[PDB]
């Protein structure tokens, strides 16, 4: 049992922002595909494609029932009837109650506290609500089972705790596995950076330097600023990890992966098995 | 044994300037670095991202790297070596080597100009000095020195690269 969590900016984190819109009951359930096709061909709403046109209402008894959203409202909300918002014989009305305005999100959610808001005003598109596929799920369990597994590894031998695996998710292939190696001699062998140069020796002669665009990285505990830093610079794509780190750069004291100011920007999940990962060692 | 590294500050930056002037010759970031120890130099390192194909290796990283194998061939603990080491780079290090000098426990830097797109040392974040109690221990900068010189040749890259 585990839930990844998106790890935003924080100004991506808050409460979705809402706009006015019209919306009308449906009286006549059965004109409702014909209204919706002739009320979003007049009104597509380009700028609000997470927004479902029909939104389902469920009475105290279970009967059914359907308010269809009409139009984004102007600059004057004002109280308006179907003849003023639905041009004829564009649209034939019939089977609409008289419309209402009605707050929805302006923007698509992205966590699911999000969506959870977002539901609650209008019903909203979302990547149920769960956030990864069952398929996926399990893919991203196995590949964090074998950093669990390399930072085990580690333990046994004496090495700090953390392990780290690097996955092109256009093959779902392992490109590299690696834990800690830092010792006395070499204090700078985290995880993410072995994994980096391992990556780095497996490339071709026609590489570019930056060794992690587009793969995933799924590490036990949450990357130090080095590391994560490092993976801005190596412009990896996404990150899963378990726990978070108490200096940790992607959720904890930083969010290096969510800057406008650096020249890159990748999407970072948090709790990832992390009932497993808790028990690992933080990074540094 | 720290500020007895100070006293050459001027030769140990040409030094670094010469280094970062090669650098931009070689299409790289042109970022020159020494590591000072009892008035010798025990690493250096230019940034050499693009020869080797690995955006770690900024001249930081192989100046750290270099010390390592100083300490390891002569029998030396890095603890020692290190806590008494001077880093001179032409540019403010970035936010990866500011936190990888951290953890090496650099007690003091000296640098050139600003690295306004990725600077660990105020520019963007300030790792230098941040309150990390788990990430090593912050260090001390003496910023601005020859930063004219370096910041000229920084401008000169980004204006060659595509
Ligand atoms: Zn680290
Ligand atoms: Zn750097």
């Amino acid at each position: 049992q585990w839930q990844a969590l998106p790890v935003l900016s924080e100004q991506q984190s808050g409460a979705v922002e809402l706009i006015l819109a019209y919306a009308a009951p449906v009286l006549d359930k059965r004109q409702t595909s014909r209204l919706l096709r002739e009320v979003s061909a007049v009104y597509p709403l380009p700028a609000q494609p997470h927004l479902k046109r029909v939104r389902p209402s469920r009475s105290a008894g279970g009967a059914q029932s359907s308010d269809l959203l009409l139009c984004l409202a102007g600059p004057s909300a004002g109280p308006r009837s179907l003849a003023e918002l639905l041009p004829r014989p564009a649209v034939d009305p019939r089977g609409l109650g008289t419309p209402f305005l009605v707050p929805v999100p302006a923007r698509p959610p992205l966590t699911r506290s999000q969506f959870e808001e977002a539901r609650a005003h209008w019903p909203t598109s979302f990547h149920a609500g769960q956030l990864f596929s069952t398929q996926e799920r399990a893919a991203m369990q196995t590949h964090m089972e074998r950093a669990v597994c390399a930072a085990q590894r580690a333990a046994a031998q004496g090495l700090r705790a953390v392990g780290a695996v690097v996955v092109d998710p256009a093959s779902d292939r392992v490109l590299a596995t690696g834990h800690d190696c830092s010792s006395v001699a070499s204090p700078l062998l985290h995880a993410v950076m072995v994994c980096i140069d391992l990556v780095a020796q497996g490339q071709g002669e026609d590489s570019l330097p930056y060794v992690c665009t587009g793969y995933d990285l799924y590490v036990t505990r949450e990357p130090c600023v080095m590391c994560a830093m490092a993976l801005v610079h190596a412009r990896i794509q996404r990150v899963f990890y378990g726990a978070p780190s108490p200096d940790g750069a992607l959720g904890t004291l930083f969010r290096v992966h969510a800057r406008p100011d650096l020249n890159h920007r990748f999407q970072v999940f948090r709790g990832i098995l992390e009932d497993q990962c808790r028990q690992l060692d933080p990074d540094p | 044994p720290c500020v007895v590294s100070v006293q050459e500050t001027e030769k140990w930056m040409e030094e670094a300037m010469r280094m970062a002037k090669e650098a931009l010759e070689n299409i790289e970031v042109p970022v020159g670095c020494l590591m000072v120890y009892n008035n010798e130099v025990v690493g250096k390192g230019r940034n050499e991202v693009n020869q080797t194909k690995n955006a770690t290796r900024h001249a930081e990283m192989v100046a750290i790297d270099q010390v390592l194998d100083w300490c390891h061939q002569h029998g030396q603990s890095p603890s020692t070596v290190f806590e008494h080491t001077v880093l001179y780079v032409t540019v403010e290090p970035c936010i990866m080597c500011a936190a990888a000098l951290r953890l090496m426990k650099i007690p003091l830097v000296v640098y050139g100009c600003q690295n306004e797109r990725f600077g660990g040392c105020g520019s963007v974040l300030n790792i230098a000095s941040a309150d990390l109690p788990n990430t090593g221990r912050p260090f001390q900068c003496i910023p601005g020195y020859r930063a004219e010189e370096a910041v000229e040749l920084l401008k000169t890259f980004y204006k060659q690269e595509n």
